[PDB]
């Protein structure tokens, strides 16, 4: 590879020197991004229930 | 390698653990005049064979207890030896260290950790502040 | 490891060596007592600190002293 | 080995869970750290003290901020006698609607806690009126804590690390801490009372915006420099003065009236200003006693080493050899810490004994729960400080005392008759215990058998005489201040008893706690307190004096302050170290302070009820304490929640049981000992190794807690349960029956 | 056994009796002991 | 109303988020930090 | 009349100064 990802490059800030590492990183990135987006979406979609939760309003009944 | 036949034992829960395979293990070997029943150091009874035996034990105190209080005191067996076995395979014989039992004085043994005074003359800790020397280690 | 020291009041009765459950002590030639022998502690790495040796010592005060120190696997008496 | 702990390779090489436990226990024992020098010891301590000071300032900032943010300080100003001060808001998401309603009170629209620390009364007396003033104080303390945090870092940089000689210079430190830290601070506080607090108590606002051009007295500073100091005492606050208003308000800034302000039932603000003025002068004078750099001044080393009394040959002060002591204190940080802890312990006891009897804050004497909380808080802290004074005294004997440099001096003499000291302390404890308990159970049997007239009821005549000598005419004695014709009351040469009319009014007032009437029930409990004081002293003194050694362990000094035992030999040596004596003494300190706070609380409960006769007739036998104090006053506490609902006492109910639970857990650590648990842990170690799907494995081998660690952990649960159980009962039994 | 008592104390203190382990909340009926009582009563004909 | 946790004080939404953060959100990451600190090899 | 939203936010920002200095002192004492 050209530049910082060549064999002789000593770039300590760019340590993923293998293609397989990059593909595994990409798979993790996609799955984690989808999971985090869905987690935020679920928290926001249930914001009324979660706001009652964090104020103790679910303990009326 | 350590030679000898393991005593007849059906298995127990007080045997070796991960420490035997990871850090160290101990082996006690002895010769008996006959087949007889002895007590395993960690519970249960085992049958020592007619010839020479070999028992694997988790701690050195097990060998001293078995050899000292059972083999010597009860079965009149005085030729037991304790080895320390490391995971790499290195084996060293540790008891009796020089072939003579420690309670019997043997020539050539040096004095180790001997203090040339009575215990009441140890210096006060205030004299040895910030020096790192304990009162019992003071000259 | 624990530290085991032997002082000059030892009378060479061999009782501390016999009482040791891990063979830390042995008896060595000496001339300071009638028995012509004194206790030694060459194997303090195997000392557990039970202080059985101090219990067996007949002199007053003790001719053998155990000072509990850094704890290791074998000093803690751990089979695991 | 592990990096943690950085200060001990012996612990860092420990392969068991004991390594983590002991790292936290010995982290602040700087002297035992690897490669620790004396100079590095003092420098690390000096920076540590900066951190502790910053923590105190942050703590005070948090108290101010939460009151200004969520409290009701401004509402409480308008009616201090009927408005409940608010500590902070409650945000517990597990609350139900009944709990939310129960804790929504004191005029708030959200759940809140009721402040019982007295900070509302304190800030009100010192002239704070608005939440913005509290907020500015909170912000100021944040910056002050930042200043001390930076100072600690600065004095660790290589150029600013003080030398060991700087730390050892005792005379300049005493001069600056007496004249400056005690004197100038007292003078500055008196300035705050004169310039701010007193004008604010008269309806006049004085702040940073107008204090430069608003004189505190009409005579100005001219009266001070011309010698006309009496102008400051003219026209004091009238007996009809209304606090925080100009109605009936005088102009004097330094009076010496004595007694209490008739409305607030607290000490006069102008009296407190003159108090800190006179205290400042005395301490500034005291700060010039020792020589630093100009020849004049005493040398403490010379005074201790002196052997001539105006020519006559003497052993020393009071004909007692004090030589060699200067180096003993100056080289022993534990000796210095022992005096500092003892002085703070006595000061904390004096705070508790004097704040309830002479309330210094407006209307704080009428906040019954606050009064009980403050007295119990400062007495228990005093007991802990007293234990620490003797604990570090025992540490001094082992670590810092050497017989050679103290040969023949007064410190060596004490060690040479320790048996006489310990045996006589044992006799006093036995005499007090046998007769105090014996008289209780004698009264128990008589009252139980319907013969309450057959009780032994010794009158506390000696203490009653002291109260009469202070002006209490209730007992009918006619001595000293209770006798108007006595030379003490008249002060015949000068008649300068301008304090006496105010003092006598407060003394003979039946609505305050100034010299509460005492009878036979008070006689017995003080002898219970004397028993507790002497036994706790006996345990602590015996541990300190036997720290070097005893017949059972002649060489105890070579083993350190805290070791488990010396084995089962020689009969057995459990709890033989000096640390163990401090461990045992905490049990007696808790018991003694229990008797002290039980007595204070029950006596004040009877007075506040209007049922003083209950205490007078029931405190003479132990069943009266158990029935009319414990059982009787627990009723409303244990009904904070029940099958019918919850009220505001539900927290004190839950914490009451929480303290009992922590107390019970301590018994496990204290009764069961290590070898039982080590064998059990070994069995669990086997189970884990043989169970599939349990991929976890210990990096540190699980071991039972050490012998010493068990005593400490058990003592901690015992103490925490002790404080939590009584604190919940103290708050609930007083706040449930009053404001 | 015991930590559910602590659960009950906290629920009752919170003013949440419906979350308690009780006959009126989360019920824990000893059905096997109740069954034995019914069997032993019906054995004699009662 | 007294059926929910509320606050009449300024920024009453602060306890709404700070109580979860300090008590059951951050403490486990904090324990993880300390655990890594006390287990690091020399 | 208790403090306002701005005052609470100002106190939070101001508290960062002792917060960072506490970290500096703690790490310095660790040396
Ligand atoms: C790590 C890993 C591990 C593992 C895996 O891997 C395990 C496993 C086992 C098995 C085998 C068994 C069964 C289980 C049960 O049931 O029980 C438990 C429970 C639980 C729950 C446990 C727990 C589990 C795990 C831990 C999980 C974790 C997760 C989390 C969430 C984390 C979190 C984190 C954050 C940061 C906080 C057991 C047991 C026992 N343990 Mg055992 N573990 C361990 C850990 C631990 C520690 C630390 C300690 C101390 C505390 C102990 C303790 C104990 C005791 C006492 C006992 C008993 O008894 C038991 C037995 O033996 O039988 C028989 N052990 N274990
Ligand atoms: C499942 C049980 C449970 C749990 C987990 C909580 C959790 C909580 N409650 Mg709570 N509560 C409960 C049951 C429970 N409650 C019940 C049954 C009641 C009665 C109905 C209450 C009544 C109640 C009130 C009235 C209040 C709380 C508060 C709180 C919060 C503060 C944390 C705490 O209590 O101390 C946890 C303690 C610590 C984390 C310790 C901090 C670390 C310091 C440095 C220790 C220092 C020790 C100290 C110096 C030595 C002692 C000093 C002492 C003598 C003064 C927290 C959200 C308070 C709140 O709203 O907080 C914002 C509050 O005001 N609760
Ligand atoms: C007038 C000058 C002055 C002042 C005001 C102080 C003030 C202080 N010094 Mg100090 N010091 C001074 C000169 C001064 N020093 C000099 C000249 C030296 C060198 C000889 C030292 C050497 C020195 C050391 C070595 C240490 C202090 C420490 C302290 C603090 C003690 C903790 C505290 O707040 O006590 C409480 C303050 C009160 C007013 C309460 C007193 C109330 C009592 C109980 C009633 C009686 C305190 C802030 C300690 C520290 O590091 O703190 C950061 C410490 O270890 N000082
Ligand atoms: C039973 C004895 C007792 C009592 C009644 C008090 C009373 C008081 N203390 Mg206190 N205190 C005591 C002993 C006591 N103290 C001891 C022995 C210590 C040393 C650790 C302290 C340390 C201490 C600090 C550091 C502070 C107080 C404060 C206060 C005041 C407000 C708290 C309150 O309402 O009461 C306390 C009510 C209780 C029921 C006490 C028990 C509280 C918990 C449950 C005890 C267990 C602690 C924890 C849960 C275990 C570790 C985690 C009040 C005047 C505060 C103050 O000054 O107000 C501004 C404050 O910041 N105290
Ligand atoms: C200003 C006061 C002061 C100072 C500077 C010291 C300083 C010291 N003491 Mg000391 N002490 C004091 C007051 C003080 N003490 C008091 C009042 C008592 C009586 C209770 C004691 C009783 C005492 C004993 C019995 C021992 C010491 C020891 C020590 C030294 C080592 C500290 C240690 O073990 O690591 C730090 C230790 C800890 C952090 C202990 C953990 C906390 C304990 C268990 C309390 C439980 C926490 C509780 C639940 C909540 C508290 C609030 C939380 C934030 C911690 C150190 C020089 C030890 C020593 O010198 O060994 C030879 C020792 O054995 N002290
Ligand atoms: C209710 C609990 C209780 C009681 C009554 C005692 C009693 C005593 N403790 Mg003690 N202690 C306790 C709990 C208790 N402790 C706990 C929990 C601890 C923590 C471990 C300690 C730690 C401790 C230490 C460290 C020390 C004491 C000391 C003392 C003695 C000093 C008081 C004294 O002489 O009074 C007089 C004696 C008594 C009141 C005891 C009762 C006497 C009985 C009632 C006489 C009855 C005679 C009768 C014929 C008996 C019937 C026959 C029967 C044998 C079958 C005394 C024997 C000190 C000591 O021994 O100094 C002399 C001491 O150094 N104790
Ligand atoms: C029903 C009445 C009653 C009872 C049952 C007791 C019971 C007891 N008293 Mg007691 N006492 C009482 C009334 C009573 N007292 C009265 C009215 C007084 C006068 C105020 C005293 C004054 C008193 C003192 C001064 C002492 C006791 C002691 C004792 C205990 C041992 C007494 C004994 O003979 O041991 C058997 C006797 C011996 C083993 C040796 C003799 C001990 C005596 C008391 C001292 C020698 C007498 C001599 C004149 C020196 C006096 C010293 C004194 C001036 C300080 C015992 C628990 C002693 C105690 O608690 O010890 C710890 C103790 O020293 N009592
Ligand atoms: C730890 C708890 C504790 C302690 C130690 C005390 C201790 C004391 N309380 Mg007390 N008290 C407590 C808790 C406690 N209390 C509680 C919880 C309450 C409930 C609120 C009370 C309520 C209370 C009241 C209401 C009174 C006391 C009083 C007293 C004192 C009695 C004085 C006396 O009779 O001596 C008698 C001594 C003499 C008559 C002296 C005789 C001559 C001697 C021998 C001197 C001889 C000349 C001398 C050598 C020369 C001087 C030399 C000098 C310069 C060195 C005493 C100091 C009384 C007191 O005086 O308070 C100030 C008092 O009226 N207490
Ligand atoms: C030491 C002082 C102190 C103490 C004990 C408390 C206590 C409390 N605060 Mg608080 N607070 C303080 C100062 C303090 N405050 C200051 C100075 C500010 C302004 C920045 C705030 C701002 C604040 C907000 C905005 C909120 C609280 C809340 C709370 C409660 C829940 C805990 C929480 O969420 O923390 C939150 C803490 C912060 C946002 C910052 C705290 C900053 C202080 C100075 C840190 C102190 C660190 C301490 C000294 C080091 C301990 C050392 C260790 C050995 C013990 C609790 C009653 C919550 C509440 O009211 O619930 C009902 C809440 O939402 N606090
Ligand atoms: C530097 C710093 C800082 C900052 C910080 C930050 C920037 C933070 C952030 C943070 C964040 C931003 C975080 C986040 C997180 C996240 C998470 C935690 C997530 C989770 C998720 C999940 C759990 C998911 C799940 C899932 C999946 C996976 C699939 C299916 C679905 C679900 C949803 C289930 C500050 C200034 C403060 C201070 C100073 C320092
Ligand atoms: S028991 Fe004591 S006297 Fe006997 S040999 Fe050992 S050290 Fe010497
Ligand atoms: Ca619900």
């Amino acid at each position: 590879p050209r530049g910082a990802y060549g064999s002789t490059s000593k770039d300590s800030l760019r340590p993923l020197r293998n293609r397989d590492e990059w593909y595994q990183l990409n798979g993790g990135i996609f799955l984690g991004a989808m999971g985090g987006a869905v987690f935020a979406y679920l928290l926001l979609e249930n914001f009324d229930a979660l706001d009652s939760i964090l104020r103790g309003g679910v303990n009326v009944n | 390698t350590l030679e000898g036949q393991t005593p007849i034992f059906g298995g127990g829960t007080g045997g070796l653990l991960t420490k035997a395979e990871r850090e160290e293990k101990y082996v006690i070997t002895w010769t008996s005049p006959k087949e007889q029943v002895f007590e395993m150091p960690t519970g249960g009874s085992a049958i020592m064979r007619q010839g020479k035996n070999k028992l694997e034990i988790a701690r050195k105190e097990y060998g001293i207890a078995l050899g000292g209080q059972q083999l010597r005191a009860k079965f009149k067996i005085n030729d037991y030896k304790i080895y320390r076995v490391y995971p790499n395979g290195e084996t060293q014989m540790i008891h009796p260290a020089d072939g003579v039992f420690p309670e019997k004085v043997n020539q050539g043994r040096p004095k180790v950790r001997y203090v040339d005074r009575n215990i009441g003359s140890n210096p006060s800790p205030a004299k040895l502040k910030f020096s790192g020397v304990q009162p019992y280690d003071a000259p | 490891s624990h530290t085991v020291k032997i002082y000059d009041t030892c009378i060479g009765c061999t009782q501390c060596v016999r009482a040791c459950p891990t063979d830390v002590l042995e008896m060595v030639p000496w001339d300071g007592c009638k028995a012509a022998q004194i206790a030694s502690s060459p194997r303090t790495e195997d000392c557990v600190g039970c202080k059985r040796c101090e219990t067996a010592c007949p002199t007053d005060f003790l001719s053998i002293r155990v000072y509990l120190g850094a704890e290791t696997t074998r000093s803690m008496g751990l089979a695991y | 080995a592990t990096k943690f702990p950085k200060f001990s390779q012996d612990l860092a090489q420990d392969p068991t869970t004991r390594r983590i436990w002991y790292a936290m226990a010995t982290a602040h024992d700087f002297e035992l750290h690897d490669g620790m020098t004396e100079e590095n010891l003092y420098q690390k301590i000096f920076a540590s003290h900066f951190g502790h000071l910053a923590i105190i300032f942050l703590w005070a900032s948090g108290v101010l901020f939460h009151v200004a943010w969520q409290g009701n300080f401004e509402q409480w100003i308008k009616d201090p006698l009927n408005v409940r001060p608010i500590a902070h808001a409650i945000w517990d998401a597990q609350f139900g609607p009944p709990a939310i309603e129960a804790f929504t009170r004191a005029g708030a629209t959200n759940p809140v806690d009721i402040c019982y620390s007295g900070v509302y009364h304190w800030w009100y007396t010192i002239g704070m009126r608005t939440n913005n003033e509290l907020y500015v104080g909170a912000i100021f303390l944040l910056l002050l804590a930042a200043l001390f945090l930076f100072a600690g870092w600065l004095h660790l940089q290589p150029r600013y690390r003080p030398t060991l000689g700087w730390f050892k210079s005792a005379e300049p430190r005493l001069n600056h801490h007496l004249a400056g830290l005690f004197g100038v601070s007292s003078l500055a506080w008196a300035a705050h009372l004169i310039h701010v607090a007193i004008p604010e108590s008269r309806g006049q606002h004085v702040g940073w915006d107008n204090f430069l051009f608003t004189p505190p007295h009409p005579a100005g500073l001219g009266a001070f420099f011309t010698g006309n100091w009496s102008a400051y005492a003219q026209n004091p606050d009238t007996a009809q003065h209304v606090f925080n208003s100009s109605q009936g308000a005088g102009t004097a800034i330094l009076t010496f009236l004595g007694g209490f302000h008739p409305q607030t039932q607290s000490l006069w603000l102008t009296d407190m200003a003159h108090h800190h003025v006179a205290i400042a002068v005395l301490f500034i004078i005291a700060g010039h006693m020792y020589r630093t750099n100009w020849g004049i001044g005493h040398s403490i080393k010379e005074m201790l080493n002196s052997k001539s009394f105006f020519g006559a040959k003497v052993e020393g002060p009071f004909n007692l050899p004090h030589q060699g002591l200067y180096d003993t204190i100056n080289n022993s940080l534990h000796f210095q810490l022992s005096f500092a802890l003892a002085a703070l312990g006595v000061a904390s006891s004096l705070t508790a004994q004097h704040m309830y009897s002479m309330p210094p804050y407006a209307f704080i004497g009428q906040d019954f729960t606050t009064q009980a909380a403050l007295y119990t808080h400062h007495q228990y802290i005093a007991g802990f400080l007293m234990v620490g004074a003797f604990s570090h005294a025992g540490i001094f004997w082992i670590r810092d005392y050497d017989p050679e440099q103290n040969k023949g001096n007064v410190l060596d003499r004490m060690l040479r008759h320790k048996e006489a000291i310990i045996s006589h302390l044992s006799w006093v404890s036995l005499f007090l215990g046998f007769h105090t308990l014996g008289l209780y159970v004698h009264n128990d049997v008589e009252v139980a058998f319907g013969a309450a007239e057959k009780q032994v009821l010794i009158e506390p005549v000696f203490a009653q005489f002291i109260q009469a000598a202070h002006g209490k005419a209730l007992y009918g004695f006619n001595t000293l201040l209770s006798n108007p014709d006595s030379i003490a009351s008249t002060a015949w040469p000068n008649h300068a008893n301008v304090w006496l009319p105010g003092w006598l009014d407060a003394v003979n007032n039946t609505t305050n706690s100034l010299f509460l009437t005492i009878g036979p029930g008070d006689f017995y409990v003080h002898h219970a307190i004397a028993l507790g004081l002497h036994v706790t002293t006996l345990v602590l003194v015996k541990g300190a004096l036997d720290a070097r050694g005893s017949k059972l362990m002649p060489d105890k000094k070579d083993f350190g302050y805290a070791f488990p035992c010396d084995g089962p030999g020689r009969g057995g040596t459990c709890d033989i170290s000096a640390w163990d004596a401090s461990y045992l003494a905490v049990f007696w300190m808790l018991n003694t302070l229990g008797w002290v706070t039980f007595y204070w609380h029950w006596k004040h409960l009877a007075i506040w009820e209007g049922n003083i006769a209950q205490f007078n007739e029931s405190s003479t036998y132990l069943m009266g304490w158990f029935r009319d104090y414990l059982w009787l006053h627990s009723a409303q506490l244990i009904n904070g929640y029940n099958p019918y609902g919850t009220n505001s006492l539900a927290i004190w109910s839950w914490m009451f049981l929480w303290g009992h639970l922590a107390w019970a857990v301590s018994f496990m650590f204290l009764i069961t000992w290590r070898g039982y648990w080590q064998e059990l842990i070994e069995t669990l170690v086997w189970a884990h190794e043989k169970t599939p799907l349990s991929f976890g494995y210990w990096r540190d081998k699980p071991v039972a807690l050490s012998i010493v660690q068990a005593r400490l952990v058990g003592l901690t649960h015992f103490t925490v349960g002790y404080i939590a159980t009584y604190g919940a009962f103290l708050i609930a039994s007083t706040a449930g029956k009053f404001g | 056994s015991f930590a559910m008592y602590c659960h009950n104390d906290t629920m009752r203190a919170f003013g949440r009796p419906q979350d308690m382990f009780s006959d009126t909340g989360i019920q824990l009926q000893p059905i096997f002991a109740q069954w034995i009582q019914h069997i032993h009563t019906a054995a004699v004909g009662a | 109303d007294m059926t929910q946790l509320t606050g009449s004080y300024a920024a009453s939404w602060l306890p709404w988020i700070m109580i979860p953060l300090i008590f059951y959100i951050l403490p486990f990451p904090v324990f993880a930090l300390i655990f890594i600190w006390i287990e690091k090899e020399a | 009349m208790n403090i306002s939203d701005t005052q609470v936010f100002v106190a939070l920002v101001v508290a960062l100064l002792p917060g960072l200095l506490a970290f500096r002192l703690a790490t310095e004492l660790y040396k």
